[PDB]
RNA sequence: AUUAUAAACCAGACCGUCUCCUCAUGGUCAAUCAAGACUAUGUAGGGAAUUUUUGGA
């Protein structure tokens, strides 16, 4: 259904998320929430190349994000259309 | 439930300070607390970023537009947690 | 000395298949005037495989008369039922209700069976009383098979029983080692049995799966309702009858 | 900074965290109460300013935060 | 018996035992030991002993600093043992038991020793099980399967299976254990409240229930049907009553299905089957054929036991009595007719020489010949039967010709295979409607009206039994099929 | 593709040595061996040598170690503990007792 | 439960998203807008409820002008995840 | 008297090994004249357009 279900699957991938105010942050996604709250272990910074402000471990509020890019270059999607149907076994 | 809300409720009758979107800080009493963080105060000091500070009797604040709210150090460990 | 026995027996119990390498009966002469019984070297073997060296293990047995000779009794089915075995004596559950299963087409309760370790020419108080308890007015003509067992050889001692025995049984089930003497070797009327592989047979076993309640002493219910599945009957000291030992071991045996 | 492979918010409760807001005012404070909105109550507040270079300081409160205008949360130096 | 070999002929081949050895990195010696020591009539006691004997334990010896621990154990250790304390075999067996029951140790020499067992028990046990299966021996193999399971999941049979879920709590398991209830009973229970009441813990009752509809469980049914005297099909119907979970049940849920004898001594036929998520709940069939033994064939049992057991789930083991009451087999396969030497029948013998021009040969085939007299000349019913390769087609053609000869016309060739029917039609209409003087050849289409029309018109119709059956059914009114005259039921 | 290289090219070359025990009988031989070990050990640890020993068996190890403990206790316990141990002792406490 | 939300699946193809659904189905280039003086181009691939979209072969077009000028910087991007709140206008070009 | 150390089978690519929050679900408890914290199911939902996470840059 939702495209946050796309990023639900991608455990442990390297991204440099463009936030809305404008930032470059290389880090491991881990588990993302259905409100787009991702958890980032290692980090590079840019406060408003761009200067390294010396932080390591971030945890994102899912409101902030503009564009996520470069964890993996794949196309695999659906799930709920399978599960609803194969549970209809006995009435 | 949300623990911060509970904490706020507990601290009804404390000298709570404030900071909004614009930065218009305050410091008066806590009159009442709600699920959405709506607050009312008494004997409230107005110390804005503009410089022209004033002394106001009562004030009510919208919760959504809050950046944060200040609390004293008494309700730190107990009694809200467990 | 109460721990030394059971374990030893269990270890011994591996040599029970061997007890049917040799099998022989001092064969009494045959008589069509009575009903003659047909037991399979398979079922018997299986029973012996389950049994203890020391102890009375004891199922019911079932089957029906073939249309060849309506005097014959083909023993198609053991019905291994709940029991707590003592050495030379046995508590046993009710006549099993077994119309629920398939292949129970008009199966008469033919009788029962047991182990022991003394080759008599009669039934003891341990046995006779038990028999009486089982089949008071439910079936008088139903029979017993003792299987005397000893290293090298098991031998089949079939027995019938007269109506005077049942009466005795009702009273003297509890104690009464002189009463049996009074009663005597009689009335354990030697009955006719054959051994074959020209037929074979199966067990009904408790649906629980655990007929021997030795160490499940608290569970057993002499006049209790139990379900009965078709199944492979378990060895007397099979890990499912022995649960407590395992538990004890777990509660570290190396403190 | 010394902070390990911490999996979730509940596994990093009671840590001295840098916190970031919409205007750019940077914080520091010990994490007390997780939430739906990340209204994370801090043990003590020291907010910092930069004019529109160089960073300033404040110390008024020990605050119940509100999540709306937060950006993200970063560990500074653990307790004990 | 790890290989097959001829000294002079020089032909090598790998057995099943050899394969087993390969896969389960056995030292041939160990395999050999197993081969003799595992035996139709081996028992649990023995099985541990056999494991101990495994010759990846040639270098393991009893040791004084261990001894005390062994002594403490070997009294209470719940597999009975034949050996006595100084023997290393006994020690090994007790270590195995400890491992099964989780008895992590103080005097670490033993613990080091037990480490080895842990890394290599599951292997050896599995190998043994496989061997047993190959042999076809019930007693060990079910017991061996159980052993394997134990090794996998570090607990005994009497240790209640919940234990092997990650998520069930400790208090519950203890309660379950002591209570001395036939586990199956718990599984059977319907209401979570009920479960709570009867888990000595009305707390977590719902959770446990969720974790019982999270447990494998199958109301299997299986009737066999005797194909022929020797052969027996067995129609199994396996229902998967449990609810899957990709954390718990894995990518699939294997189930080593045995068919085994009235005793439970010998395997008859076995198979692994993977129940998948997809399967679960679907009443899903499974068939296999089992030949028989001469004696068995003669006098046959009251049953076998077909027996699913999971390669994981403790006390899964759904065994059912493959009913045999009055399974009266057939009469020893009736005999095939004889081929006499008389292939002289040919395109000469057929009457008019128009029909000679259709065959692209002169003399018929061996079998074709054997039937020709009955087929072509006389106007009576024919069963040919066989054979694949040999011209059924030719025979059919001959029959058709014969029919034509007496001025009959109404032909109906009925093969099932439509894609070959079409071919036949293609190479009949070109080779046949000419020579009769216009006899119309039609493969039936789909829709009934068209077919009817064709029938009304056409002389020869070709039809899939389905289609022609459909056409016929209303024959009391459709009086064209009333007046059909020859029918070549192909295949 | 072949590359033989000898102890010549070793990072720390093996300065080989031997003992050559004259005695025969095991109950004296063992004692002699122990003595030799002590003598070598003494020579070593005076030069700041942190040392390894091997034996044959597990049961031998502890008994050897025990013997050693009840050898230097006579002469000098000092040169194995040496350091004042205000932090070192704490460290020892932390890991030795657990 | 199942019917109340899944009926909105066809609401993509009827409602104002229909265009972008179509685009997604048969990948085509579209002008992609943003809040702070931005212009973006790419072809459509995966589609959601709230404009949290994914594309391919993406071109950003934007300016950093320190002194009354325009400096249209350009860089190639691929397999993004734009948060749908930032999107304003999208349109299927021939 | 008394024995070195050491590696190992098996199910997997047609396939979601793993969720932060609210609502319901039955089983519980802590309780007052009809309401709150916990395990557990995912069968619900998360632009509830404004009090937060989908737009005041």
């Amino acid at each position: 259904m939702k495209l946050v279900n796309f990023l639900k699957k991608l455990r442990n991938e390297q991204v440099t998320i463009e936030l809305k105010n404008g930032t470059t942050v290389w880090g491991t996604l881990q588990s993302v929430s259905p409100q787009m709250n991702a958890i980032l272990t290692d980090v590079k910074l840019t406060l408003p190349s761009d200067n390294i402000a010396s932080l390591q471990y971030i945890n994102i509020r899912g409101n902030t994000i503009r564009q996520i890019i470069l964890p993996d270059s794949l196309n695999l999607d659906s799930l709920l259309v399978d599960q609803k149907q194969l549970n209809s076994l006995r009435r | 439930n949300g623990i911060p809300v509970k904490l706020l409720n507990e601290a009804q009758g404390h000298i709570v300070s404030l900071e909004l979107t614009t930065g218009a800080t305050y410091r008066g009493k806590l009159v009442e607390s709600e699920d959405s963080m709506n607050v009312q105060l008494r004997d409230v000091i107005a110390t804005e970023p503009q410089g022209a500070v004033t002394h106001m009797d009562q004030i009510f604040v919208r919760g959504s537009q809050i950046k944060f709210i200040v609390v004293p150090d008494l309700l730190k460990n107990a009694p809200l947690f467990k | 000395s109460s721990k030394n026995e059971w374990r030893k027996s269990a270890i011994a119990n591996t040599l029970l298949y061997l007890r049917l390498k040799n099998i022989y009966v001092s064969a009494d002469d045959f008589v069509e005037e009575q009903n003659v019984y047909v037991l399979p070297k398979n079922l018997l073997k299986k029973f012996i495989e389950i049994s203890d060296v020391k102890i009375q293990v004891a199922a019911f047995i079932y089957g029906m008369s073939a249309k060849d000779h309506p005097k014959v009794k083909e023993i198609k089915t053991v019905v291994l039922v709940p029991q707590l075995g003592h050495v030379g004596s046995v508590q046993i559950s009710n006549i099993p209700d077994i119309g629920d299963l398939p292949d129970t087409e008009g199966l008469e309760l033919l009788g029962w069976i047991h182990t022991q370790t003394e080759e008599l020419k009669f039934m003891a108080a341990s046995e006779v009383a038990t028999h009486s308890k089982l089949f008071a007015d439910k079936k008088r003509d139903c029979i017993d098979i003792s299987i005397f067992s000893t290293p090298g050889s098991v031998s089949l001692s079939a027995y019938n029983l007269t109506d005077e025995g049942y009466q005795w049984g009702e009273e003297n089930k509890d104690i009464m080692n002189v009463l049996s003497e009074g009663f005597e070797p009689t009335f354990s009327t030697h009955a006719q049995l054959l051994l074959s592989d020209r037929i074979t047979g199966n067990f009904i076993i408790p649906s629980g799966n655990v007929w021997n309640y030795t160490f499940m002493g608290t569970a057993f219910n002499q006049e209790g309702d139990y379900n009965f599945k078709y199944g492979i009957p378990l060895e007397f000291y099979n890990e499912m009858h022995r649960p407590v030992h395992f538990l004890q071991f777990s509660e570290l045996a190396g403190d | 900074i010394q902070v390990a492979h911490s999996s979730r918010l509940a596994n990093l409760i009671d840590y001295k965290l840098r916190v970031l807001t919409q205007d750019g005012r940077v914080y520091i404070g010990q994490l007390m109460a997780f939430d739906k909105h990340m209204n994370l109550v801090l043990n003590e507040c020291i907010e910092e300013r930069v004019p529109k270079i160089k960073v300033e300081k404040r110390v008024l409160g020990l605050t119940i935060l509100r999540g709306e205008q937060i950006l993200s949360t970063v560990v500074e130096d653990k307790p004990l | 018996e790890l290989v097959l070999y001829d000294a002079e002929n020089d032909v090598i081949e790998a057995t099943d035992l050899g394969n087993i050895a390969s896969s389960f990195y056995i030292n041939h010696a160990s395999m050999d030991v197993y081969n003799r020591e595992l035996d139709e009539h081996t028992t649990q006691i023995d099985l541990f002993r056999i494991f101990s004997m495994s010759e990846e334990f040639k270098y393991v010896s009893v040791r004084y600093e261990e001894k005390r621990e062994l002594k403490q154990l070997l009294e209470k250790a719940p597999i009975p043992i034949r050996e006595d304390i100084d023997d290393p075999l006994a020690k090994v067996n007790v270590l195995l038991q400890s491992y099964f029951s989780q008895l992590k140790f103080e005097g670490f020499a033993l613990n080091s020793d037990i480490v080895f067992i842990h890394q290599n028990a599951g292997r050896l046990l599995r190998a043994m099980f496989e061997i047993c299966l190959k042999r076809g021996w019930g007693h060990p193999t079910r017991m061996l399967l159980n052993l394997c399971k134990s090794a996998t999941t570090k607990m005994w049979p009497t240790n209640c299976p919940l234990r092997q879920f990650k998520t069930c709590p400790v208090e519950v398991i203890k309660r379950l254990e002591a209570s001395t209830v036939p586990w199956g009973d718990y599984l059977q229970l319907e209401t979570p409240a009920e479960v709570g009441r009867a888990i000595r813990s009305e707390k977590y009752g719902k959770q446990v229930y969720d974790l019982l509809k999270r447990f494998p469980k199958m109301s299997v049914t299986c009737n066999a049907q005797p194909i022929t005297r020797s052969v027996m099909r067995f129609n199994i119907e396996i229902i998967a009553d449990w609810i899957w979970d990709m954390n718990v049940h894995g990518s699939l849920e294997p189930f080593l299905l045995m068919l085994e004898d009235t005793d439970g001594d010998s395997i008859l036929y076995y198979d692994v089957l993977f129940i998948t998520p997809d399967i679960v709940g679907h009443e899903f069939t499974l068939s296999f054929t089992y030949e028989l033994k001469q004696h068995n064939q003669n006098n046959l049992p009251p049953n076998f036991f077909l027996t699913l057991i999971s390669e994981n789930w403790w006390h899964s083991e759904f065994e059912i009595p493959v009913s045999f009451n009055g399974f009266k087999l057939p009469k020893k396969f009736p005999p095939p007719t004889p081929l006499l030497e008389n292939i002289s029948i040919s395109t000469s013998e057929l009457g008019n020489d128009d029909f000679s021009e259709v065959f692209e040969f002169k003399t018929f085939n061996k079998i074709q010949s054997q039937v020709f007299e009955s087929l072509y000349n006389s106007n009576d019913s024919v069963f040919v039967g066989s054979g694949k390769g040999t011209g059924k087609t030719a025979m059919a053609e001959l029959a058709l010709l014969n029919h034509w000869r007496q001025n009959k016309g109404r032909a109906v060739y009925i093969n099932p295979s439509g894609e070959k029917i079409d071919f036949l039609l293609s190479d009949w209409n070109k080779r046949f409607s000419h020579l009769a003087g216009g006899k119309i050849i039609n493969k039936l289409g789909n829709d009934p009206s068209l077919n009817l029309k064709l029938l009304a018109k056409s002389h020869v119709l070709l039809a899939t039994p389905v289609q022609f059956e459909l056409l016929s059914r209303r024959w009391r009114q459709r009086k064209n099929i009333q007046s059909l005259e020859l029918m070549i039921y192909d295949d | 593709g072949l590359f033989y290289f000898d102890s010549s090219f070793r990072p720390c070359p093996l300065s080989q040595q031997f003992c050559g025990i004259k005695e025969r009988n095991s109950l004296k031989k063992l004692k002699a061996m122990n003595d030799a070990c002590y003598e070598k050990v003494l020579e070593s640890i005076n030069e700041g040598n942190q040392i390894i020993v091997f034996v044959h068996s597990r049961k031998e190890t502890s008994r050897t170690a025990t013997w050693l403990k009840n050898k230097f206790a006579e002469e000098n316990i000092t040169h194995k503990l040496t350091k004042n141990d205000a932090g070192s002792k704490q460290i020892l406490k932390t890991e030795a007792a657990n | 439960r199942a019917e109340l939300e899944e009926l909105e699946e066809f609401e993509f193809k009827h409602g104002p998203m229909s265009l972008i659904n179509d685009a997604m189905v048969t990948r085509t280039p579209v002008i992609i807008s943003l809040r702070n003086n931005h212009k973006i181009i790419a072809r459509v691939k995966a589609f959601d409820r709230h404009c949290n979209m994914v594309l391919e072969n993406v071109k950003e077009l934007w300016t950093e002008k320190k002194g009354k000028n325009v400096i249209n910087r350009e860089r190639f991007i691929s397999k993004l995840f734009l948060r749908g709140d930032s999107v304003i206008v999208v349109l299927k070009t021939p």
